[PDB]
């Protein structure tokens, strides 16, 4: 999703804009609404406040936000003394639903002149089918009662089936305990006749009553549809959130409204059955199903509880193998779960995907996670709402719907809605990109250094490619960054580089087009003292998205997945590869041949030097002739009868002396080495070894050597 | 050089001294490190604050006795226990909303039992009517004379009685000292933290005040029943030691809710309230204070140490407290000094104070 770039609306204030959400479409145009509820707005309408509207805001261009086509047309009398209905305590706008051309547009709060008695109680909703506008309200039929439709709240939560049905959940339609209620749109329309207040559809589906044990369940708080038992006609899914000791969720065939599964938490008051999503994550069309709990609490990281919220996700497979996940919240009292919108496929690189939000999470403000779904889902973005809080909390995320494509997109677009500050924003989804790539070395050591003055030449592969599907531009300036050796201290030196610019980096700027066609480049890759080290390659890679997006300003993204960063290695001839595995022998050994010498800055005393490492990769083997305190190399030995050029380096950091003298077979490269052993210390009378510091012969076990010298 | 303490006594209610002889002089010199001991055995009562909440509501259709019952029991039990309690209440039925508070007819607004031939006091926000006072005969005689009223639905919203309660300090009263106990009584599965939405009412609840000047509840009407987890935070954080004393219909699903808010418990509500009473007296024996002394008026002079020997012949140098005290035990403290210099004064004198203790130690030396 986008964040940086979004589009906002408002209304009136104090008029809970953008309680509801949903898309208004119209029949092969491109004139797309984003239909909103603003359920407390002040009525501009004769004879009636406090009614509400749902506000048509176009897509682009404008911010304007228009009441429905039902406008103008106040309260209904019943007598000269009485109004047909007690509107002006209405919540009009708060579900909104659109399919292709029709608007479900209900008022859980409105109430009406009833016809058994005086009082007022039901809910209603208005439809639209193209400039005829009728009037919906299945719990106003006769059943004028508590007991039955009275307090229906009918609209409180509604939804579409592919069969042109429209399911809409009233929670108080029994005494709270919830009810479906399934029309057919054109049964709603046809049947319609304004003087009739109870209009009675033939083909009516509505969930039964139920004993007394189920009650405040509130049956019809959420609904989703979906296909749970495979006959190609949508079920009907609700949230059920106080059922089984406020420990639900039911499921009902659609063209039977008989019993499937039902799904039960384990928490308790976590509110399991807020919102219900019913989409497909694993892969196969039986769709599976969501269930939010806003209020789970379980054992922290301190052995205490805390209230963070969980989701379940549930993979219903055929013959009964179903399987079950639970994904937990991050932030307390965030309230995560709350709104869960089935998106689709907002990667198209996959299936589909759920939104989850957390309405009161983030810094001071409302947060919205979203969940990526892959094989077997388990998939246990962010976004938040900026806009400060007014005189209520802004509840961003509280309302949301990202099923529909509004743009050039394939992925579904989000809309949410932060009705405590009157306000409602869109979330355009952004064309995922995905890629990969890889690399490896081609090229033998001292053909190398014939390389133009002459280097060392070796060569590497430089082949990436991202492709991918959906509808964004052609061609994507990706920059690409690549790395000669890593694993490198900030002092550390390079050892392979680029002759044509001794660069130990580069960085590729390509405007790659998107298909299937394989691109990459060419490129060619004794004055260094490192050798056993592996070279390590590295690959890495951008685009510049400022450029790469679309009129409409709609920003690309790459793999949310797919974590890049990736390396391998590298070996080359003539380090240690003399040897086949490496494995150095060194029994180093040297001793002391001159004994009983006066102590006190006397002739230097006379040691010997031997190699002893058989190993056919003996390069850099270290000569570390270690000596006691008060004691140098003074008078170094000229004969030289089998010595080298091993002049030694004299320091005494940390009280350590390092002497440090240098050379591929054991051998006996020795000649008198001679130490000062200036002793001023008189109470001192009389430790010998050969530090091992060459790489080529280090090993895990050092046969090393130790030994004394005698003084008199 | 002499040292010389007087109030033997181990504590009386004439006798208020809960130390040991603290009246101590000597005569020193400078670097005189004198020693003594004291010994600070606590033999007064525990303090404690109670709040009892009600539903109240048309579904104590009957039930009303049971809690007013429990309210009169719950208040003379701890006296029993202590004599440092106070005591209040607070009752909430539900929001006065469209789809419960009988919104429709002229005639409901008064009465929404009006269809019933019978009357009912208009459905109210959280109002208490007293603060917590020591005076347990005026606690009895205003929690009797109110009654119930009447709302749509089953489930009823004495949850926001608990969030009031547990965040209203001076409202209704709560003492820093003291224990804090909240009784929450209720007979229905209330509604928890979402239901406002059927309502109109989605603003979550707050951990602020808002009795107002009118006792009753003022965002009763505008904002959502409280988190189950927002009762935990904010009952910890005041030392709410809460009880859901419910029914026995519901006393299993109450008992679960239990389980998730950390030291809470249940108990069956009837004549017999003793489901709830040995739980009161088990939150007496958590509430054990502790002892710790101060230094005041000290002239800059005159070091002291502290050596504590406290419970269960335990000895550890240079601390000067041991914390969980049962009325009874006596921790003694061994009190050296140590003198420097040469004050210009003959006579001087300063008092170490046992903290949240009334009496003090007052040390005098007579010097040169
Ligand atoms: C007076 C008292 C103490 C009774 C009371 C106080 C408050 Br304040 C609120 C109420 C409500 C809730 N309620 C209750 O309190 C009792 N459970 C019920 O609503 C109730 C009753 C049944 O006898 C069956 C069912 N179940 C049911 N629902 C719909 C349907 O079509 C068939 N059955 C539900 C009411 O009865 O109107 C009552």
């Amino acid at each position: 999703l986008d964040v940086d770039s979004p589009a906002e609306y408002s209304g009136p204030e104090g008029s809970y804009f953008g309680f509801a959400v949903d898309f208004f479409v119209p029949s092969a145009s491109s004139r797309m609404f984003l239909l909103v509820g603003a359920p407390k707005a002040n009525t501009t309408q004769p004879g009636i406040v406090e009614g509400g509207q749902v506000l048509k805001c176009d897509w682009s261009s404008t911010r304007r936000c228009q009441p429905i086509e039902f406008d103008a047309t106040g309260n209904r009398d019943y007598a000269k003394d009485d109004p047909l209905e007690f509107k002006s305590h209405q919540w009009f706008g708060a579900s909104v639903r659109s399919k292709q051309d029709k608007i479900l547009a209900c008022a859980p709060l409105y109430h009406w002149r009833t016809e058994m008695k005086q009082e007022r109680e039901v809910g209603t909703c208005f439809l639209q089918d193209g400039t005829k506008t009728v009037e919906y309200a299945p719990c106003r039929s006769q059943d004028i009662d508590a007991d039955g439709q009275g307090f229906c709240q009918g609209g409180f939560s509604i939804d579409f089936t592919k069969a042109d049905r429209v399911l809409l959940g009233g929670p108080g339609s029994f005494y709270w305990q919830g009810q479906l209620i399934s029309d057919q749109v054109a049964e709603i329309v046809s049947k319609y006749d304004p003087n009739v207040y109870s209009i009675k559809y033939n083909n009516q589906l509505a969930t039964r009553t139920a004993q007394a044990i189920f009650d405040d369940s509130y049956l019809g708080y959420s609904v989703a549809v979906g296909d749970f038992n495979g006959d190609g006609i949508d079920d009907f899914v609700s949230g059920v959130p106080r059922a089984a000791r406020t420990l639900m969720v039911y499921i009902y065939d659609g063209k039977n409204m008989s019993s499937l599964y039902n799904f039960t938490g384990e928490q308790m008051a976590a509110y399991f059955g807020f919102s219900v999503a019913a989409t497909d994550i694993n892969g196969d069309d039986y769709a599976d199903v969501f269930i939010g709990a806003p209020l789970f609490m379980d054992r922290g990281s301190d052995g205490k509880l805390q209230e963070v919220g969980q989701v379940s996700v549930s993979l219903q497979r055929a013959s009964g193998d179903f399987q079950t996940t639970k994904l937990n919240g991050f932030e307390v009292f965030a309230r995560f779960g709350s709104a869960i919108a089935p998106l689709g496929d907002l990667d198209q690189d996959g299936f589909n995907d759920i939104a989850i939000a957390a309405p009161y999470g983030g810094e001071d403000k409302g947060i919205v996670y979203i969940f990526n779904g892959r094989s077997t889902g388990l998939n246990a973005q962010i976004l938040e709402g900026q806009w400060a809080a007014r005189s209520m909390p802004p509840s961003f995320g509280y309302s949301m719907k990202g099923a529909t494509d509004i743009d050039k997109n394939g992925y579904p677009d989000l809309i949410v809605g932060a009705f405590g500050v009157d306000r409602a924003i869109l979330y355009r989804a952004r064309p995922v990109i995905t890629v990969n790539a890889g690399l490896e070395v081609y090229p033998l050591n001292q053909d190398n250094k014939t390389c133009s003055l002459k280097v060392s030449c070796f060569n590497v592969r430089f082949c990436l490619k991202a492709d991918g599907k959906g509808v964004l531009p052609r061609k994507l300036n990706f920059q690409v960054e690549l790395l000669l050796d890593k694993l490198k201290q900030k002092g550390a030196i390079r050892r392979a580089l680029f002759l044509y610019s001794r660069s130990p980096s580069h960085s590729k700027n390509m405007t790659i087009s998107r298909g299937g066609l394989m691109q990459c480049e060419e490129l060619i890759a004794s004055e260094f003292r490192d050798k056993l080290t592996p070279i390590t390659i590295f690959m890495e890679y951008r685009l510049d998205y400022r450029t790469a997006a679309d009129t409409t300003g709609l920003q690309p993204i790459l793999n949310q997945f797919t974590p890049a960063n990736i390396s391998r290695q590298a070996h080359i001839l003539l380090d240690c590869g003399e040897d086949n595995v490496c494995k150095p022998k060194l029994e180093v050994s040297v001793d002391s041949d001159q004994k009983k010498i006066y102590i006190g800055d006397d002739n230097p005393l006379t040691l010997i030097v031997k190699a002893q490492n058989q190993g056919e990769g003996a390069y850099e083997a270290e000569l570390i002739v270690s000596i006691p305190l008060q004691a140098d190399f003074i008078g170094v030995v000229r004969n030289n009868e089998a010595l080298a050029r091993l002049s030694c380096a004299f320091k005494t950091e940390n009280q350590t002396r390092q002497v440090v003298c240098d050379l591929k077979a054991g051998t006996q490269l020795l000649a008198g080495l001679r130490f000062s052993v200036h002793q001023q210390s008189e109470m001192d009378t009389s430790k010998f070894d050969l530090q091992i510091q060459s790489s080529n012969l280090f090993d895990k076990v050092s046969p090393v050597v130790s030994h004394k010298v005698d003084l008199a | 050089s002499e040292a010389r303490v007087s109030d033997k006594g181990s504590g009386d209610s004439s006798q208020v001294t809960q130390v040991s002889p603290q009246r101590i002089a000597l005569r020193l010199r400078p670097d005189d490190s004198k020693n003594f001991s004291i010994q600070v055995r606590q033999v007064e009562d525990y303090p404690v604050d109670i709040y009892y909440l009600m539903d109240l509501s048309y579904s104590m259709k009957d039930d009303l006795w049971s809690i007013q019952n429990l309210g009169t029991k719950l208040a003379t039990q701890m006296r029993k226990l202590t004599s440092n309690l106070r005591i209040g209440f607070g009752a909430f039925v539900d929001k006065p909303v469209s789809p419960y508070m009988y919104i429709s007819p002229p005639e409901a607004l008064e009465n929404p039992c009006y269809d019933m031939k019978t009357t009912c006091l208009p459905m109210f926000g959280y109002k208490h009517v007293l603060t917590l006072t020591d005076q347990v005969t005026r606690f009895n005689e205003e929690v009797k004379k109110q009654s119930v009223s009447r709302n749509r639905d089953a489930p009823e919203g004495g949850f926001d009685a608990i969030m009031q309660a547990t965040v209203c300090d001076e409202k209704i009263g709560w003492r820093n000292d003291a224990s804090h106990l909240l009784v929450f009584t209720t007979d229905a599965k209330t509604h928890i933290a979402l239901d406002g939405r059927l309502a109109g009412i989605v603003q979550p609840n707050d951990g602020q005040c808002h009795v107002g000047s009118d006792n009753h509840y003022s965002a009763s009407t505008t904002m959502d029943y409280p988190s189950l987890g927002l009762m935990t935070e904010k009952l910890s954080q005041k030392n709410i030691n809460l009880i859901f004393a419910v029914t026995e219909n519901v006393v299993n699903l109450y008992q679960n809710y239990s389980e998730l808010i950390p030291g809470t418990t249940v108990g069956v509500l009837s004549m017999d309230s003793s489901n709830v009473l040995q739980l009161i007296v088990d939150a007496y024996g958590k509430i054990r204070s502790k002892v710790e002394l101060e230094v005041r008026d000290l002239p800059e002079e005159l070091s002291l140490s502290f050596n504590a020997t406290c419970l269960n012949n335990e000895v550890i140098p240079g601390l000067k407290s041991c914390m969980g005290l049962k009325i009874g035990d006596t921790v003694s403290f061994s009190i050296e000094a140590k003198v420097r210099g040469c004050p210009q004064e003959k006579e001087k004198s300063f008092t170490i104070k046992p903290v949240g203790f009334k009496d003090s130690l007052i040390v005098q030396v007579t010097f040169d």
